[PDB]
């Protein structure tokens, strides 16, 4: 067969049947035994090779003739040879770490369905699920019956810059006619430990990152409201205008939570568009005996939660939930004479319009959906509540062991672990100021060690004058206690003398 | 949709001074800087007096004066002539959905003082009238200054709303300064109600005429 | 200077179509915003639609009502836009104003100011045709009730289309009269009026009659008869 | 039985292999089912479902409790029996139209492997796949061996932007710091057909859209040079700044190509950054019959192609292809240290991973790599010039049958087929105006009835000027002769008297 | 008011960690951005690197002569930064300066220009070893060459720290000698020189002494003695 | 890198004027509004003079202005008076991968008159230098006018560039107007030269010194 076949004699053609199925059953056979494989303990993540020799190694070239069906199911191979094992339980590299069997069997529906939530007569079913689970989630939040606006956004950097475009727009809708030039300068606000997101939307939307303020954070990782009132204050006297204050639920570095109901206060007082992020917070919503912690969210105007994070679902899934409806449309559609007329077969109240920047979109709601009524809102719980147990439990061990230290203040968060690992032989010496010049080396050794054994992935990260510091992080729920009992003594084994 | 609200009427005397309000809502008004004010003479073009709050066009002179706060427009006509008598209309940008709006308009009169009190005079139904199947009542507001009036039916001492309208003035100088005002009826209906009357409203005060009941109470 | 003449009005049935031009001249046409305007007898103006720069776009915007059944349209080769107005009702009637934006059409100010008004075009929609007036006397209901003066009146109603001629004692009275401008009530009635002063003396002594003609129909002559 | 099972009792529980092993398959047998049956002509279009109807025939309502596994394959079911088959013969209601094998397998393998291409460290091999694919690209427009910088982008109106983003970055570098208010007015050029995605970056990135001028077109679609050219001097002379020309290499109505040749010599006389937008004309590009219709694409500075549009390519895949190497890195790093280098082991040249906004990166590459491999540049030729002689087909018989009238002057340019079709009781009225009435209506009502019938669906639209026409696309990989014969009658029988 | 006073200077030995102070006064530090710039003695000013406002940001940028061995640190409480240098090369010899960000945190032209200049600190970083002065006389090859009058010298090489003090005849002479500025000459020869004009007849009959001292080290004595 | 280019030194008399120039690239100097120029006096911290091409600080005096065009800005000193004499440096932003650069520097002189030939001296080698197995030639360069001097070393009329450096002037005494200039070789790479030559260029003339070759045509 495959030998002397083609792309060509596949379907939609009349004889392309009987060869499409085998081929698909193929191709299918190679990915089931990837991903049993995959899961396993005893297979190892990564053998860590080279750009160039990976290249060499192999015919990546592109052909001018069709090649012979063949090779493609053995280009297939050897990719998902050379491919990261990311299954695997003892890899914590990544914040949206692991792989779901129910979202993987959706994505593959998603995909061979082919078609995009650009107008609700080419995408029918799934239109209306973007509908139910973005009401669901505002009613998660704590927003009247699940009122108010939304759009799934490929990722929170869209979705931050999206809401950024909307928060300007809310105060002057000029900016489209004229652009940022014919507005006063527009201040914002935010979090002294924030992501890059918001640098980069100031950048793109043109209003630029010295224009965004940074306010001060204290020592549990928190924006420290009198720091925030002086520049709202300083803002508003000298003739700018205060218009967007994000506030940051679960910073992606930290885990740390900004005091949402306080500054909601404050919003109100000096009339501030309030942008709360929970793209590495959202999980916790779900959990009833843990929500205390998130008390004040029921004031926000826009907010970014990630489910793909935190639910586990394929990955870039972001949603953005927005107060006050109308909003989207307005904001990014020109008028709009083609989508939005009033003569169409249903009316146009059901739309759906052109709601974003970016011209159709995906149907990457049928995962989510699926996976929230596979697994449901109690699943959900039981994920987050599991993964802050073994926080718990390797904040227990740490806490009573040389040579451990926290970077942040008291004990985890969320499940964030942020530490200072120390060898035997620097143990022992007294602070006369530079110790930080051994210190600094240390998590680059125990990465490559770590990488090269392939016995387990922690992400590493020096951040502003902090010298460089473990991210440890529970978002994977093959983990188990003993895999933290092991990542403990095989720290200590590596990092000797 | 919006329409900004302005007095319909104002006046001054010449070499005085006057200033016209215009007041209007968060989203036009008070959201914008772009309030204009035009000028307009009867069966003529419009002609902008004032752009940006308080900036002038070519070829006004420079007694025109414009400034806004808040939700609220003024202009101020200084040293008052006679040809400034004209009605004065304020609009404003009103974001994408709206577009444009507009005001009521004012007209100013060059004149001023409470020069002369309305005389009015009410007439009843026709015998003709009623075997048609019809009844009219019809009140003349005769020779009076300022222009503006707010007229009022009552039957019986109640306010009536329906089957009215009071034509409005025009080029000749005596109708520029009288006014006449047509209630409508029915026979029964018009029988019903024993007293008519037609008050009027205007800067001096108010001058009310009527017809007593033919009724003891 | 800069002027725009509006044309293409008159009286018209309802439900049928019709074409306003508005011919400008002093400025090079294509590149610049036009924007059309209405007001309403007795009340203010408002917007009907603007169509823009085919440089910033090109596109026509209109307003709520008159969607779908207006439509704005351009002939840059000879300086000329039009407002056609398909289905028109007996509530289109109105002046339409032609306008030009106030500034330069690459100025960061444009689309936001209008300028250099023409005299506008008068559309009148048909409110149909009916017999001659009807004349209705306006005199004292009692006898001698009057002061040093007395008042007459001749109300003339149900006519259409417009206007009347009135006139009193076959036009010897040039003086004492006040004839009022014609209103519209309710039911698509047209109605005017007129009053003549005369001495108390004279009433009931003295033949007073008010005359009523219109073209299209047959002349009045009215009588002011004895209140007793 | 899917009754007793749930998605908790699959992996990574220590039961869960075998129920993993059978969930997976008989999900992929729903997939194989719904995939061979679209590719029929017996089967109907289209069958029109509104909204309330289909939240009341089924329970979308998102779950508490976890549900059995049964209900989620009936889940499945209903949502592909609702759905409307994007794979159609009949079916040319979008631009986006049909579905190539190879492709979806390796869009599948993709959901499957399920990483992030922003580093090469968890995405070794689709690194190594973008490089080479965007590099044969670069070759073939023009650029001396495939050197220039590139970036898989969503969809063409993210790719707008990043132009965009990257011309006015190049021009003023201030931007990211500054924003929009500190600098000169930047002018942008483009074409008076040209597609809204342009207008809605310009409001977006902060320029505005009255700062983005349409240049007059003819009867073609194509954009006047004098017209440009003047417009260009009146505001060079003002003060204000040239920065961008976007000139259009198949325009989305009528197929329309610019004269690139003198938009070139323009942009060297003015020093002018070239925008061509070929996201509908990039097709050609593989044909060796047909390259001068795209003469002047060789000295532009930034292309923008779309294989999903024109390649069959599985949704979203659009390629933003510039000129001159490191743009897209400095353009879009909001830091120097970025923590890429220089502990990492892997080379700079390659990774380079903060080169775009986005903070993850979705592998589009490898359906488009491995459907080249399997249909080649000889496929792609084939294709378009099949649909080429289906074009000159079309036009050979409507044109000379009766009623039926263009929308522009002569043979489609392109294959786009913008007509108007006159019923037999208006044929008589040659009468000026008047005639605008009826045949403003005409495309509605067919278009209605073709729905209701589910016989064939071909698009319709108005455009500015122009009352409601038909639009006719040859995009299907399924298409043949049979069809357009069909249509032909189907059209003429349907509109009538 | 705005007054910066860096310290930490000195002499250092290349591959060897030194940390300079800059003490700020007048303003209130936390809210300001800090450069760095450095002064080699006759070559001009070069910057060393920045650190941000943290309201603006607050992460430090270097430049790349300095990347990665160089690092800027706050103490914002106390109003004074600090510049670590670890690793030093002779290559970085000069006078270093803490310098303000000309405009407030707010303003649009932020981190653009920087003012306010501190006095600076000298830091020389040197590996030589050589072991007191080397006294080399500058006298004719033979005698009566010179005209009317003649120009004796003493060379003074090989000192290390600087310098060294020159006095002609034994302190006899302040006025028609000229001792000229120190100079590092290739491979590490410190160099100094000083000239004596006297006239071409006293030569060989009249003995010139040059007489050097060094500090840390002993003193030298030279005579020109007759060129036969 | 860029470095921006700066003549090394300009010079006037009391009550005229002079003017500096700063040019650098497209890509500098050229390409923003942000450039600055600095004052330094030897002993004390640098001073802002002018900034954003013609701005210039508090408290600065009224007679230094700045101005550019293209790639090439320009400092001008009106009025100029005797303790203007400094070294002026000029620095733009060159965008955000390099931050900020740097000119050469200039040393402006106030005297602007060359009041005295220089009086140039070489040396041979030391006696002493010679035996230990060193070469060095010493030229020495008394009372120069008014402002900068450059001295060029030529063996048997070819360029000798290698093993040489000049004493940089300082403010103490005579120091400023002499220059000492020492040359470094060894004696087998020395003797192969007949004849050594020190020559400097000044803005009075032009002045030669040497030692003339051991054997003569």
């Amino acid at each position: 067969n495959y030998a002397f076949l083609h792309a060509t004699d596949l379907l939609p053609a009349c004889d392309g049947e009987r060869p499409t199925l085998a081929f698909l059953q193929d191709v299918m056979n190679i990915l089931l035994q990837y991903v049993v494989k995959s899961f396993d303990r005893s297979t190892k993540v990564i053998d860590f090779h080279y750009p160039n020799e990976l290249l060499q190694e192999y015919n990546w070239e592109l052909a001018d003739q069709p090649q012979n069906l063949e090779e493609i199911l053995m280009h297939c191979q050897t990719t998902l040879k050379y491919a990261i094992k990311t299954g695997h339980p003892r890899y914590f590299n990544q914040l949206s770490t692991g792989l779901d069997m129910v979202g993987l069997a959706a994505d593959w529906l998603t995909s061979t369905a082919n078609t995009n939530m650009f107008t609700y007569e080419i995408a029918p079913v799934f239109v209306l699920l973007e509908y139910v689970t973005l009401k669901k989630m505002r009613e998660i939040i704590g927003w009247p019956g699940g009122s108010g606006d939304g759009i799934f956004s490929p990722g929170g950097a869209i979705s931050n810059m999206y809401a950024m475009m909307i928060a300007r727009f809310k105060m002057f809708p000029e900016v489209k006619e004229k652009g940022m030039a014919a507005l006063p300068r527009l201040i914002a606000f935010t979090s002294e430990h924030s992501h890059f997101s918001l640098k980069k939307g100031a950048a793109a939307l043109g209003i630029g990152t010295d224009s965004v303020i940074l306010i001060k954070c204290d020592e549990r990782g928190k924006m420290i409201p009198s720091d925030l009132e002086r520049r709202i204050l300083e803002a508003k006297q000298k003739g700018f205008v205060p218009f967007l204050v994000s506030a940051t639920a679960g910073t992606t570095v930290y885990g740390a939570f900004d005091p949402l109901l306080a500054v909601a206060d404050i919003c109100k007082k000096y009339k501030i568009w309030m942008h709360v992020d929970a793209a590495w917070g959202g999980g916790l919503l779900m959990s009833r005996k843990h929500k205390w912690k998130l008390s004040g969210v029921e004031r926000a105007n826009s907010v970014t939660w990630n489910p793909h994070k935190m639910m586990g679902v394929p990955l870039q899934c972001s949603a953005l939930l927005v107060r006050e409806e109308g909003l989207m449309q307005n904001c990014n559609q020109m008028h709009a004479s083609y989508l939005f007329q009033q003569d169409k077969h249903y009316d146009l109240s059901y739309d759906t319009g052109d709601k974003a920047l970016q011209c159709g979109r995906h149907v990457d709601v049928f995962k989510l959906w699926l996976m929230w009524r596979a697994k449901g809102t109690t699943g959900f719980e039981a994920h987050v509540d599991k993964c802050l147990e073994l926080a718990e439990y390797l904040y227990n061990i740490i806490k009573n062991r040389e040579g451990y230290e926290m970077v942040f203040d008291g004990k985890p968060q969320h499940t964030n672990v942020c530490f200072w690992y120390i060898p035997p032989s620097l143990r022992t010496l007294e602070d006369n100021e530079e110790r930080m010049s051994r210190l600094s080396k240390v998590a680059p050794v125990i990465k490559a060690r770590m990488m090269e054994y392939g016995t387990t992935m922690v992400s590493y990260q020096p951040l502003g004058d902090k010298v460089n510091f473990f991210r440890m992080v529970i978002s994977n729920p093959a983990a188990t206690h003993q895999d933290i009992d092991f990542l403990i003594e095989e720290i200590e084994r590596l990092g000797q003398d | 949709q919006s329409a900004l609200t302005q007095p319909a009427s104002a006046s001054g005397s010449p070499g005085q001074s006057v200033t016209i309000t215009c007041t209007g809502s968060s989203s036009d008004v008070g959201g914008y800087k772009y309030v204009s004010w035009y000028q307009h003479h009867p069966g003529k073009a419009p002609k902008l007096m004032i752009y940006e709050v308080s900036k002038r066009p070519s070829g006004v002179p420079d007694r025109f004066s414009g400034s806004k706060s808040g939700n609220m427009a003024s202009l101020t006509v200084s040293g008052l002539q006679a040809e400034d008598e004209a009605d004065y209309y304020c609009s404003s940008y009103a974001g994408s959905y709206n577009f444009y709006v507009f005001g009521n308009g004012t007209k100013v009169t060059v004149l001023g003082q409470p020069k002369a009190n309305p005389t009015v005079t009410l007439f009843p139904p026709s015998s003709e009238e009623l075997q048609a199947n019809k009844a009219t009542l019809v009140c003349l507001i005769s020779d009076f200054y300022p222009g503006a009036v707010t007229v009022a039916w009552k039957a019986d001492g109640s306010p009536v709303k329906a089957g009215v309208e009071t034509t409005k003035p025009s080029k000749q100088s005596n109708n520029k300064y009288a006014a006449s005002s047509y209630l409508s009826l029915t026979p029964e209906q018009w029988k019903s109600h024993r007293s008519y009357s037609c008050q009027v409203t205007h800067e001096g005060s108010t001058v009310e005429k009527t017809v007593a009941p033919t009724e003891c109470s | 200077e800069v002027q725009l003449v509006e044309s293409g009005g008159g009286l018209v049935q309802p439900g049928r179509s019709l074409r306003l031009s508005c011919s400008a001249s002093g400025f090079t046409f294509g590149d610049y915003a036009m924007s059309w305007f209405r007001l309403a007898p007795g009340k203010g103006l408002e917007w009907v639609g603007l169509i823009k720069s085919r440089a910033i776009d090109g596109t026509p915007q209109y307003a709520a009502s008159v969607k779908g059944r207006f439509t704005i349209s351009r002939d840059d080769s000879n300086s000329i836009a039009y407002l056609q107005m398909n289905s028109l009702t007996t509530e289109d009637t109105a002046i339409y104003y032609c306008a030009r934006d106030f500034y330069d059409f690459w100025n960061e100010f444009s689309h936001r100011t209008f300028d250099f008004w023409g005299q506008g075009t008068l559309v009148t929609v048909s409110s149909a045709s009916t017999k001659g007036p009807s004349v209705f006397p306006l005199a004292p209901s009692s006898k001698s009730t009057s002061g040093g003066t007395a008042a007459l009146g001749c109300l003339v109603k149900d006519y259409f289309p417009e206007p009347v001629t009135v006139s009193w004692n076959s036009g010897a009275l040039t003086s004492g009269v006040h004839t009022f401008p014609a209103v519209l009530q309710s039911s698509g009635l047209y109605s005017l009026s007129s009053v003549v002063t005369v001495p108390s003396s004279s009433l009931g002594t003295q033949t007073y009659i008010c005359n009523v003609n219109h073209k299209p129909s047959n002349t009045k002559v009215d009588k002011r008869v004895e209140p007793k």
